[PDB]
């Protein structure tokens, strides 16, 4: 069924899954028209398909030529992205496909799942966690290969870095969340703290700086003072 | 008109037949039902009165034979049977008029609640639902659950309706997933209509048998099936303008018929609400929607 704080470990066991976040495939700036009404452009998007045990992101760039003379865009962006999802599946070795997906908005369960008839075997579920994945164009690295793409295109990153050498899938995906969630609740100041020191540098084929275990220990530290600090200018706390 | 007789009525039954129904006592002087109309199928139904478990009953056709109903002290059951020797039918029927034995199967004359909500219902169809060669009737129940149900025990005894999916691959083809899921078109002209039924009579046909089943029986497979073969039609952007003129017809003599204590178990908010208000067809069942809001505004 659904994924939640009891069944949370799931995640970390030897069957294939990935989440699956739509909250960037349809993206748009409001702006005024010169007769002063109101209309979008869109800009680039992307499904965001994560392997949380791997840390493999398949980072299917959506061209704003995909909307083109579409109406309703909001709903063909969830069957767009089941489109894709389904085509990934499709390409991968049956050994690679997965056993379940995880949607992290229910919206995305009918469509994919219909795109996924063909495999009946493959479990589709909702979870009641909120997960920051949203801010995945908060890093600099994934923005800009989508930015700059020009046609569809399909990029593999590994999301923890190099990580997992040292810490276990769990601790991993933990810190992610933990960096993303900060990203999502103030950008800048999480950028500040995450490259303020110019000694620490991001390997040409990362997505993060090269901290130690104990300059992660401060950086993760100072992540979650500036979540709790947002709580408080938030809530008045 | 045609008769069924009754051997005798030894247990304590309300008895229905079609959409009328009548209290029999414990070995009271019952033998049957007289003046039954000629050219429709029937339904003959019972509920015991020391165990309303199990309605159950037949459905028949007068022009198909001889039909009688014999209580089965042994199955516990008023069971229907045909009795070949037409000579010896006759002579039983008459006998039991003659005694004024019988209640009469009591049409009003301006009245044609029963033909429509039976237009479709093909009695030759129906053994294809109900399958038990043997007999020209068909004994369904309370409890009986519909090939559907069982893929998600026993299927001599299951109602094979029609199995419809929304989210299966017959409904849907490759490469037009958001398409056909949104508009159910194909699904129903061309897989349902074109494919299994033929011609929307017979979709009708199995559309009107399960909503009988379900008023009369309370089937809940029955129900599904009612409510799925609605909704596809309601869900459908392109649907001949005859079947959406006779779905408000069909549709509206069922709601009439309803009773109005059983709409809570009988009547699936979220499909009605979607059909009358959100889908498609919402604009297309006056009568149907006026009926609804007027009766069961509850509901929606
Ligand atoms: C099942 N296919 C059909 O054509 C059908 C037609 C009439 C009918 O009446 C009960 C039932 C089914």
């Amino acid at each position: 069924g659904a994924m939640n704080s009891s069944n949370y470990a799931e995640l970390f066991n030897n069957d294939i899954k990935l989440f699956v976040d739509d909250t960037n495939v349809y993206r748009v700036t409001v702006h005024k028209t010169f007769e002063g009404n109101v209309a979008t452009k869109a800009i680039n998007g992307c499904i965001f398909t994560l392997n949380p045990k791997t840390g493999h992101l398949f980072l299917k760039i959506i061209h704003t030529s995909v909307w083109a003379g579409q109406k309703r865009l909001s709903q063909l962006a969830k069957w767009k992205t089941a489109e894709e999802v389904s085509a990934l599946v499709r390409s991968l070795p049956k050994e690679e496909q997965p056993k379940q997906i995880i949607v992290t908005r229910k919206a995305m369960l009918d469509p994919l799942e219909v795109h996924m008839l063909d495999f009946p075997n493959i479990a589709i579920r909702p979870t009641e966690l909120r997960l920051p994945f949203s801010a995945a164009m908060s890093i600099d690295k994934l923005s800009d290969v989508v930015m700059k793409a020009t046609e569809p295109q399909m990029v593999l990153f590994n999301i923890y870095d190099d990580w997992l050498d040292r810490i276990s899938s769990y601790t991993a995906f933990s810190r992610l969340t933990l960096l993303l969630r900060a990203l999502k609740t103030n950008e800048e100041s999480a950028k500040m703290i995450l490259l303020s020191d110019p000694t620490i540098t991001i390997k040409s084929y990362h997505l993060w700086p090269s901290f130690t275990d104990e300059q992660w220990i401060t950086i993760e530290s100072q992540m979650r003072d500036l979540i709790l600090t947002e709580y408080g200018r938030k809530y008045n706390v | 008109m045609n008769t069924v007789p009754f051997t005798s009525a030894p247990i304590e039954v309300t008895i229905g037949i079609d959409q009328y129904s009548f209290n029999v006592k414990e070995n009271q002087p019952f033998h049957g039902i007289k003046d039954i109309p000629i050219g429709h199928v029937h339904v003959i139904h019972f509920q015991h009165a020391d165990n309303s478990s199990m309605r159950y009953g037949y459905w028949f056709d007068c022009r198909m034979g001889n039909f009688y109903i014999q209580y089965d002290p042994k199955d516990g059951l008023y069971k229907m049977m045909e009795e070949r020797d037409g000579a010896k039918f006759e002579n039983i029927v008459h006998n039991f008029k003659e005694r004024q034995m019988m209640v009469s199967y009591p049409k009003i004359d301006e009245d044609d609640t029963w033909y429509n909500l039976t237009e479709f219902v093909q009695m030759d169809k129906i053994r294809k639902i109900v399958r038990k060669d043997e007999n020209q009737f068909s004994y369904v129940d309370s409890s009986m659950t519909t090939v559907q149900e069982n893929e998600l025990s026993d299927p001599a005894h299951s109602l094979n309706y029609t199995v419809i999916n929304f989210k299966s691959r017959e409904a849907i083809r490759p490469g037009h997933e958001m398409e056909d899921f949104l508009d159910k078109s194909y699904y129903l002209n061309t897989v349902m209509l074109q494919g299994i039924f033929k011609n929307s009579s017979n979709y009708f046909g199995e559309l009107q048998f399960a909503f009988l089943n379900a008023m009369f029986f309370g089937n809940y497979g029955s129900s599904l099936q009612w409510h799925a073969m609605i909704e596809l039609i309601c869900s459908s952007a392109t649907v001949p303008k005859h079947m959406l003129d006779k779905l408000d017809e069909i549709l509206y003599y069922q709601i009439k018929t309803l009773p109005e204590q059983y709409s809570d178990i009988l009547l699936n908010e979220r499909v009605w609400n979607i059909c009358l208000y959100s889908s498609f067809q919402k604009n297309s069942l006056h009568n149907t929607e006026k009926i609804m809001e007027n009766k069961y505004p509850e509901l929606l």
